[PDB]
């Protein structure tokens, strides 16, 4: 069972303060030291700081100016707090006993902190199948001009999963994200099978379903 | 405060190969025992494999072997396996007096070799619904190919474009070990309606494949 749980994630406007709290179940947080580590989308692992099993907290260079790690033995929790948030602070935040030189190492499942300057739902346009296709055709959806990440894309409410490619979103010069989800299907089905992409954008509570018809 | 410089930033090796990932210390802490090796699979949390330079954690396959030299720590996978293709990070704890911190490596993406495969190239004109919004995205798809290195060029009425396109690539498919790539050309409605021929050129080595459409023809 999961014994290290991160809470308090969510969206935060720039300059605001994330307040994440690691929680242990089945043992004690006073008995071991714990680190906070973050991972930006598509980036490596970055150390923030850690708190000794005693009670002294150490921070890294970037996190020194802004971060703060405390704990509370009464609730079996250690808590990270940053401030002066910005775009590069959007990451998944883990607490973990790194255990680089001891036997016990335990990680959390992580939690997402999203820094946003706006909340814009996506526009979904079709990627119509090729008319020049008895072989395999390509079709898909263009998820354009949304913020912040992420959007999830499924096909026919999950029924169609094979051959689906949902690309990583790119940041456009407008400062909005854009991605495509594509699927390859047999050409003979283009008059028989209906194809609908389901784009969910939880930050803006928008779900867009789009039917992708030939021509 | 210190730097765990990893190498190589990425590598490709088939099953059974002997992979060697290295990790240096920028400075010199002379002898550090608290170096670990972590593994992270796409969309998964990091998983520890080696702690204390060489101690193999219980449950970890013995093909993973940790090796030390004071400053340069080396992860060695003797016989590569299908579940061993992921990103590996070295981490080390360092501290003096009023300083203490962990330092991760840049990572090492371990990818699996396969037979070269040419992409199925598809080109998608902008939808009429988008044109009403004043912008036209043209999308080019390169589906299920290997290797990832390819040059995708856009021609509008045979004039090579530049500065108005963005690319995106998936990870290796866990089944066929292939990549898929998309190139999105962004034009204004006015520019899109001025020109007729839209082309996507995909270049891999000695082969170039161009897929085109004429604006307004089915």
């Amino acid at each position: 069972e999961v014994q290290l749980v991160e809470s308090g994630g969510g969206l935060v406007q720039p300059g605001g303060s994330l307040r994440l709290s690691c929680t242990a179940s089945g043992f004690s947080i006073d008995s071991y030291g714990f680190s906070w580590v973050r991972q930006a989308p598509g980036k490596g692992l970055e150390h923030i700081g850690y708190l000794t099993a005693g009670g002294r907290a150490f921070y890294a260079s970037w996190a020194k100016s802004r971060s703060t790690i405390t704990r509370n033995t009464n609730e079996n929790t250690v808590t990270l707090k940053m401030n002066s948030l910005r775009a590069e602070d959007t990451a998944v935040y883990y607490c973990a006993k790194l255990g680089t030189g001891s036997r016990f190492a335990i990680w959390g499942q992580g939690t997402l902190v999203t820094v946003f300057n706006q909340i814009k739902g996506p526009s979904v346009f079709p990627l119509a199948p090729s008319s020049k296709s008895g072989g395999t055709a390509a079709l898909g959806c263009l998820v354009k001009d949304y913020f912040p990440e992420p959007v999830t894309v499924s096909w026919n409410s999950g029924a169609l999963t094979s051959g689906v490619h949902t690309f990583p979103a790119v940041l456009q010069s407008s400062g909005l994200y854009s991605l495509s989800s594509v699927v390859t299907v047999p050409s003979s089905s283009l008059g028989t099978q209906t194809y609908i992409c389901n784009v969910n954008h939880k930050p803006s509570n928008t779900k867009v379903d789009k039917k992708v018809e030939p021509k | 405060d210190i730097q765990m410089t990893q190498s190589p930033s990425s590598l490709s090796a088939s099953v059974g190969d002997r992979v060697t990932i290295t990790c240096r210390a920028s400075q010199s802490v002379w002898r550090n025992k608290n170096v670990a090796w972590y593994q992270q699979k796409p969309g998964k949390a990091p998983k520890r494999l080696i702690y204390a330079i060489a101690s193999l954690y219980s449950g970890v396959p013995s093909r993973f072997s940790g090796s030390g030299s004071g400053t340069d720590f080396t992860l060695t996978i003797s016989s590569l396996q299908p579940e061993d293709f992921a990103t590996y990070y070295c981490v080390g704890h360092y501290g003096s007096e009023n300083d203490a911190y962990y330092a991760f490596g840049q990572g090492t993406k371990v990818e699996i070799k396969r037979t070269v495969a040419a992409p199925s190239v598809f080109i998608f004109p902008p939808s009429d619904e988008q044109l009403k919004s004043g912008t036209a995205s043209v999308v080019c798809l390169l589906n299920n190919f290997y290797p990832r290195e390819a040059k995708v060029s856009w021609y509008v009425d045979n004039a090579l474009q530049s500065g108005n396109s963005q690319e995106s690539v998936t990870e290796q498919d866990s089944k066929d070990s292939t990549y898929s790539l998309s190139s999105t050309l962004t034009l204004s409605k006015a520019d899109y309606e001025k020109h007729k021929v839209y082309a996507c050129e995909v270049t891999q080595g000695t082969t170039s494949v161009t897929k085109s459409f004429n604006r307004g023809e089915c």
